[PDB]
């Protein structure tokens, strides 16, 4: 079923009861490259992780970024306002509303 | 400025502008204060409110004056968003010393002296960082509830 | 590793640890330069291609020697993926040297059974091995030769299998020179039959 | 090239804790990753040593060395193919569904090859593995390539 895919010569091989048969030295070349690519691999799967790992660190020396501000400014308002006639008014009044 | 907050300022502008012409003059300020119970509202208080504007208080002059004083104003749902990220397990009000350390050590706006002023009218729980939610209420609408 | 238990003690002489393998197949290789070559004293030794005389070849050796030999005195070398291949006939390099060399390597590692197609090559240990081990006998019992490493009981069991599966008679042809040690095998095969179906 | 991306210089001012516009050689690995480059730690190590640069003794940096080292690492981004990442984990567990048992991926990511701390391994599984003990790596590798 696997060999179903690939832009490969569906000739060059042949199957049988315990194994596939394959011609040479190209496919041979392919594999080799492949071979190196796995030495990397885990290695390759590590990297992204590592990468990615720090990529979240930046967002943190980072996520928080705004939630603070929000908190920051938000308080300041109040400190200013709470002493304002109009705002006290709204306050006593805010309840009668619906 | 979200649009419902601008509609709340339009409703407050209509309750203070009792002549309904679109410009709050000093007579509107005095008659709104007298209808709230202020029989002794001095003319110097009305003149200090008008001295914060460069022109007549129409709806866009009232919005720009409130914008320039509320440049860090945050709605209650975004303050509770940030406090749910500070208490990510939900329900519990966060510790007093955790909010003092995280305000200081992250930002200059969270410096201590300011943290003593935060505890000072925002009471204990609020100040301490244990309760939560009452501080979001009084940051969007001041004074004791 | 996980699999091997049945043998356990024999294992090392049948198969290699899953990293010994790994450490061998996954290693640096330079095809275009690495090669096998003719050799006046030693039959075929390995080397690295240095230059190219247009139809002559100069090669370094593994021991340190330099020879300029014909183009066809030079033979490719299998990628490391084929280190101590159970079935040399799976190699992508069907040479004379590569065959000699495969046998040789898995012997220096004490593996006496290596397949070469249908054959079951067997090399005289000249010493004792836990292979004829009464644990092995079972292990090889009911296993196609692809489910287990190169060994004579493989042949011998499969025969049996095949015997009952296909309803055909079987044969085993043992052959070698005077000192190859066939009787030994023959006998050993025989015990096998007697045991597994008495 | 500039496309002169001057935001790499602005990010160097966010990683230099002294404000003198130099970044130590031990930070260069993690800052290449934060600029959108994933060189393996052995590669970052080799290059360094390759240039007779010792990461064992005190180091400083200048922007004039960090810029060309990021540009030498930027050619190696053609090694980041997601077909091989999902097929690696598809060969790591049986059956036709992409699930690693929790502790298999945690012990392999900490002890196989470039050692990732178990603190970082728990921070990379947090949310994608639920209480069944089965990590769906189709969505797990999707979210790892979202950063």
């Amino acid at each position: 079923k696997l060999l179903g895919g690939g832009d490969v010569d569906h000739t060059q091989y042949a199957f049988g009861h315990t194994k596939v048969f394959f011609k040479a030295g190209l496919l041979g070349l392919l594999e080799e490259m492949r071979d190196d690519k796995l030495a990397e691999i885990i290695t390759a799967t590590q990297a992204r992780c590592r990468g990615f790992l720090m990529r979240v660190e930046y967002r943190a020396m980072v996520e928080r970024r705004e939630s603070i501000f929000c908190i920051q400014y938000n308080v300041r308002s109040f400190m200013n306002v709470k002493h304002w006639p109009w705002m006290k008014l709204f306050f006593k009044i805010k309840p009668l509303l619906k | 400025f979200d649009e419902t907050e601008i509609e709340d300022f339009k409703e407050a502008f209509t309750v203070i502008d009792q002549n309904a012409d679109g410009i709050i003059d000093k007579d509107d300020l005095r008659e709104t204060f007298a209808a709230m119970g202020r029989l002794n509202v001095k003319n110097e208080e009305l003149d200090a409110m008008i001295k914060e504007a460069s022109g007549p208080i129409n709806f866009t002059v009232f919005l720009t004056m409130f914008g320039e004083k509320l440049k860090g104003a945050d709605p209650e749902d975004v303050i509770m968003g940030a406090f749910k990220v500070l208490d990510p397990d939900g329900k519990g009000s966060i510790k007093k010393s955790f909010l003092e350390e995280l305000l200081t050590t992250g930002g200059g706006r969270f410096t201590p002296e300011e943290i003593k002023n935060m505890w000072a009218a925002f009471p204990p729980d609020v100040a301490g960082n244990v309760d939560y939610k009452n501080i979001c209420y009084v940051i969007t609408h001041g004074e004791d509830a | 590793d996980a699999e091997m238990a049945a043998f356990g003690e024999a294992a090392p002489y049948l198969r290699k640890s899953e990293k010994e393998r790994i450490e061998a197949q996954n290693k640096p290789f330079d095809a275009k330069s690495s090669v096998f070559v003719v050799h006046p004293k030693q039959s075929f030794v390995k080397g690295t291609i240095q230059s190219k005389e247009g139809g002559k070849v100069t090669v370094k050796t593994e021991g340190g020697e330099t020879l300029t030999v014909k183009e066809d005195q030079v033979f490719s070398m299998n990628p490391p993926k084929y280190d101590k291949i159970e079935d040399m006939a799976m190699m992508t390099h069907l040479h004379e040297p590569a065959v000699l060399y495969n046998l040789k390597e898995r012997y220096a590692a004490w593996m006496i059974y290596t397949y070469s197609g249908l054959f079951c090559v067997t090399v005289n240990p000249y010493k004792w091995l836990p292979v004829y081990n009464p644990k092995v006998v079972l292990a090889y019992r009911g296993k196609k030769r692809q489910e287990a490493p190169p060994h004579i009981f493989s042949i011998s069991d499969n025969a049996y299998q095949f015997m009952l599966t296909d309803r055909e008679n079987q044969s085993i042809l043992i052959t070698g020179e005077s000192g190859a040690g066939k009787t030994v095998n023959t006998k050993r095969v025989i015990q096998y039959f007697a045991t597994i179906a008495a | 090239s500039k496309a002169a991306a001057d935001d790499f210089k602005e990010a160097f001012l966010l990683f230099d804790r002294t404000g003198d516009a130099k970044i130590t050689a031990s930070q260069v690995g993690d800052i290449a990753r934060a600029l959108g480059q994933n060189p393996t730690n052995a590669e970052i190590n080799k290059i360094l040593g390759n240039p007779s640069k010792e990461e064992m003794n005190a180091a400083a940096i200048t922007f004039e060395e960090f810029l060309p080292m990021l540009q030498a690492a930027a050619n190696n981004k053609d090694q980041g193919t997601f077909e091989d990442f999902v097929e690696g984990l598809r060969v790591f567990d049986k059956e036709g569904n992409g699930t690693v048992m929790g502790a298999e991926l945690r012990h392999v990511l900490a002890t196989l090859g470039e050692k990732m701390t178990e603190e970082e391994v728990e921070e990379l599984m947090k949310g994608q593995e639920d209480s069944n003990g089965c990590i769906n790596y189709e969505a797990f590798v999707k979210h790892i390539m979202s950063v």
